[PDB]
């Protein structure tokens, strides 16, 4: 989801 | 003294809300209107309010020092307890102490008690939260101080489901030394006294706002009517398993 993939890195 | 490395602490958090707290309010035009004349009218305005505001405290979460260096999971969970936390805190850079209200720059986008109320919001949760809002803005507290407490409440060890808890504590008590050493350093009396216990206090207010605040959202988005209202990115953040 969102969250997760805003912060992916 | 601060030493290099709490400067540097200090200048990146500052950048960090600058660069995520925009004091014009401008992109507020584009959130769905606030609707006063319940039905919860209150409820797609401040919705988007809310979602705004999640995008901002993630983008300011990935700039505290040390944040970067959690596993993807414990960073989740760490946005996911805190949102609502630092969008309390983050509010008080508009509350206004004289009529208990939120004034971001426009005369439909100041908000009192009865607006949160009109999103399905009780005084159970409204009255705590003006009083946390008053209490906090009687602390003074400089910006520096202000991004200090927010980054601390965003890495809390003791939040559901972290998994590295003792590296949460370690880049908490950088950022906790940092915050008591400004103080010491830089916030005159009286203000100054016992004000680092004040500020750890408000972070114990923010939980019990955060557990209110979590039930009666619990509540008000078991109502589809309710959920078809809600952003995406509300509902994951606010919501999700
Ligand atoms: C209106 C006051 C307030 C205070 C935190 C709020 C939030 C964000 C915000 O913005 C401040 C900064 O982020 C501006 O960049 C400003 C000024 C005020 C708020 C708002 C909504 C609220 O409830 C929402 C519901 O739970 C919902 C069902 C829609 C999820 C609550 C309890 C409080």
């Amino acid at each position: 989801p969102m969250l997760m993939n805003l912060l992916k890195d | 003294k601060l030493s290099e490395e709490q400067q540097h602490i200090i200048a990146i958090l500052l950048d960090a809300h600058h660069k995520t707290y925009d004091p014009t309010y401008a992109d507020f035009r584009d959130f769905r209107p606030p609707v006063r004349m319940s039905p919860l009218s209150m409820l797609p305005h401040l919705a988007d309010l809310v979602s705004y505001s999640i995008q901002k405290v993630i983008g300011f979460a990935k700039m505290i020092p040390g944040f970067r260096d959690l596993t993807s999971d414990d960073q989740i969970v760490l946005l996911k307890s805190s949102a609502i936390e630092v969008i309390m805190l983050r509010s008080n850079q508009s509350f206004t102490m004289d009529d208990m209200s939120w004034d971001c720059g426009s005369q439909d986008y100041k908000y009192d008690v009865t607006d949160v109320s009109k999103a399905g919001h009780t005084l159970e949760l409204i009255e705590p939260l003006i009083k946390f809002q008053v209490g906090l803005k009687k602390l003074n507290l400089h910006e520096e101080e202000h991004v200090l407490l927010m980054a601390i409440c965003i890495v809390s060890p003791d939040r559901p489901g972290v998994q590295d808890a003792k590296l949460v504590e370690a880049i908490q008590d950088r950022l906790s030394n940092t915050l008591q050493t400004y103080i010491r350093c830089r916030h005159p009396p009286p203000g100054s006294h016992q004000l680092y216990a004040k500020m750890i206090q408000k972070l114990a207010d923010l939980r019990s706002l955060n557990e209110e605040h979590s039930k009666q959202y619990r509540s008000l988005s078991f109502q589809p009517e309710n959920s078809m209202k809600l952003t995406p990115l509300v509902l994951e953040v606010f919501g999700n398993e």
